[PDB]
RNA sequence: UUAAGCCCAGCGCCGAAGCUGCGGGUCUGGGGGAUGACCCCAGGCGGUAGGGGAGCGUUCCCGAUGCCGAUGAAGGCCGACC
RNA sequence: UGAAAAGAACCCCGGGAGGGGAGUGAAAUAGAGCCUGAAACCGUGGGCUUACAAGCAGUCACGGCCCCAAGGGGUUGUGGCG
């Protein structure tokens, strides 16, 4: 099957059981269950409709073992007698485990 | 009580090379070529990950539309044939669709037209 | 110390660059009859010599 | 396995010798005999019994066998310079480099099928 | 996250020739054609497009008068001349670049499109003694 | 070259570090408030000369008739870890 | 230098110097202007990479090759930006 969620103003189209980061959200334990929208059916042999926002009720399920996660970065903005090396972003992910549609 | 220079500054420079590594000339031996240079490094990678962005916008859109150009229309009409129907998704990105399962991009176009009757 | 004057130090790099076409070139020695040892083409070398011609010593 | 030598503080520039080393890298040590005992230039005679004397090591010392070595590897180090005083042109005086070599050579046994 | 990357194709050619047309006008569409920019599976990188094959060159059109009104300066020898050419004279003195040039100045400056005019393929035909599989594109 | 030029109309895309979306940071304001400085809300956060506020390291003394230390100090050389 | 000369007998290469074994020592990458031994700088070996391409030398992106595997390192062929 296929599927088009949107999270964090992001849209993302998953399968029937995977998952990457997403952006922090209140699922705050690891083993929790929420439900994102959906965006296109998937087309597959039980559909393949989309529409208006797609608005259907129908969507998709997700667990998710995760951990605010980060990154390195290094942000060094650099003018002249100027300079910020002052930035480290790791940004806060998300893990999900995306289960049925 | 005599602060000597001792051990901090040849720290300090180790630093700035290993960051440094790989780097031209004394580009990446010099505590300082080395510096200048991890300068430009600086704003080249924070300038190009804002460029990154609108790098894959347009990337997309060559695909939409030198996809939906198959089916006899331009992007610039196909999208509008969508937002005046209804599509907060598509994702300019998403259109991968185009390549991935085309035949889901097929309804598309023809909802695409469709809004323009 | 005067006029025209080296205007950058030269890069390790252009610096071997030109280096290049500087490798040696070995010698070129061949068999020699009486002794199995070596001389160079066209020489007489102080050890069997020559045929008509003296050298060192033998018997 | 392998023999080594290694003669410090030659007196010759390294660049100089470097070259009849590059000469013999990789060789039958019965080849580089010949070979630097016709290559003119001064390192030979340098070159020539630093190589010669690995050889002995390799066989009075490491019971390899004359006959089945050769030159593993071998290259050259600057050693310390020896600064002197060159008087120049209306008084300038310059320091001239006497520069010095390490010779280091490496023999070792071909094969043995 | 995502991605969208194409394996190695297969450079399926293109036989073509409007003679009608006005350069230009066409060798763009030529060119569009070079570079995969009409096919979906895009990588500006990568070098996958079209082998165009153009025949039956010149006899093409070329509106308002270019009678030595079209000058080909192109050429800079090196010690005082900048030899000038008029259209004129290569359609005469062989054509064929009349186009090829046409091209060159629509394909990128890299050593792809560099690579890219290496695929187009004109011949001042027609009769393009030189194909094993003309799809001739209209 | 009935244009890829100029003038008069119409619709639509493109497009910036602008504005929205989602997340994180920080500083002011107002309240929560069983103060806990622990969370909401609303705004601000380009920057030379300057002004203001926080911090990080180096040597030394008190802590030391102490505590680590050959089961290895100091310094050095590596590392994609935290 | 080392706690201590125990400072390298003897054999081998070499005119010597230097070395290779041997031997002392906790340690000889502690062997004598010898603790530790940073950087510039000169080398040997290995990995990736280069002889149609125009550059403040990097950055972003894909793809390939080389050491551990829904990841990382190293390199860099095009492309974008400088």
């Amino acid at each position: 099957m296929f599927a088009i969620v949107k999270t964090g103003g992001k849209q993302y189209r998953v399968e029937p059981g995977l998952k990457l980061r997403v952006e922090k959200l209140d699922a705050e334990p690891g083993a929790t269950v929420e439900l994102p929208v959906l965006l296109l059916g998937g087309e597959k042999t039980v559909v393949g409709t989309p529409v208006v926002e797609g608005a259907s009720v129908v969507a998709e399920v997700l667990g998710h073992g995760r951990g605010k996660k980060i990154l390195v970065s290094k942000f060094k903005a650099k003018v002249q007698y100027r300079r910020k090396k002052g930035h480290r972003q790791p940004y806060t992910e998300l893990l999900i485990k995306e289960i049925r549609g | 009580p005599r602060a000597k220079t001792g051990v901090v500054r040849r720290r300090k420079h180790k630093k700035i090379l290993k960051l440094a590594k790989g780097y031209w000339g004394l580009r990446s031996k010099s505590f300082r070529k080395a510096r200048e240079t991890l300068f430009a490094a600086g704003n080249y990678a924070y300038a190009h990950r804002k460029r990154r962005k609108r790098d894959f916008r347009r990337l997309w859109i060559v695909r939409i539309n030198a996809a939906c150009r198959q089916h006899g229309l331009n992007y610039s009409t196909f999208i509008h044939g969508l937002k005046k129907a209804g599509i907060e998704v598509d994702r300019k990105n998403l259109a991968d669709l185009a390549v991935r399962e085309p035949q889901v991009f097929a309804e598309l176009v023809e909802r695409a037209k469709a809004a323009q009757g | 110390a005067k006029h025209p004057v080296p205007k950058k130090k030269t890069s390790k790099a252009r610096r071997d660059a030109r280096r290049s076409h500087h490798a040696l070139t070995p010698p070129t020695l061949v068999p020699c009859p009486e002794c199995k040892a070596m001389k160079p083409p066209h020489t007489v070398c102080p050890e069997c010599g020559y045929y008509a011609g003296r050298k060192v010593l033998e018997v | 396995m392998e023999a080594k030598a290694i003669a410090r503080y030659v007196r010759i520039s390294p660049r100089k010798v470097r070259l009849v080393v590059d000469l013999i890298r990789g060789k039958s040590l019965e080849e580089a005999r010949n070979i630097l005992r016709y290559t003119n230039k001064r390192g030979a005679y340098f070159v020539a019994k630093v190589l010669e004397s690995a050889a002995a090591n390799a066989v009075n010392n490491h019971d390899m066998l004359e006959d089945r070595l050769y030159v593993k590897a071998a290259y050259v180090d600057e050693g310390p310079a020896l600064k002197r005083v060159l008087p120049r042109a209306r008084g300038r005086a310059d320091i001239i480099k006497k520069r010095t070599s390490h010779i280091t050579v490496i023999l070792g046994e071909k094969h043995g099928k | 996250m995502k991605t969208y990357v194409p394996k190695q194709v297969e450079p399926r050619w293109v036989l073509i020739d409007a003679e009608g047309k006005t350069l230009g006008r066409l060798a763009t569409k030529i060119a569009t054609l070079l570079r995969g920019k009409h096919r979906p599976d895009w990588t500006p990188n990568v070098a996958m497009g079209d082998f165009v094959v153009v025949v039956n060159a010149d006899k093409i059109r070329v509106t308002g008068k270019k009678l030595e009104q079209k000058i080909y300066t192109r050429y800079s020898g090196y010690p005082g001349g900048l030899k000038k050419i008029p259209l004129e004279k290569m359609l005469a003195t062989h054509p064929e670049r009349v186009l090829e040039h046409a091209v060159k100045g629509m394909l990128p400056k890299g050593p792809l499109g560099r690579r890219l005019f290496k695929r187009l393929k004109v011949y001042a035909g027609p009769d393009h003694p030189h194909q094993a599989q003309r799809p001739e594109k209209l």
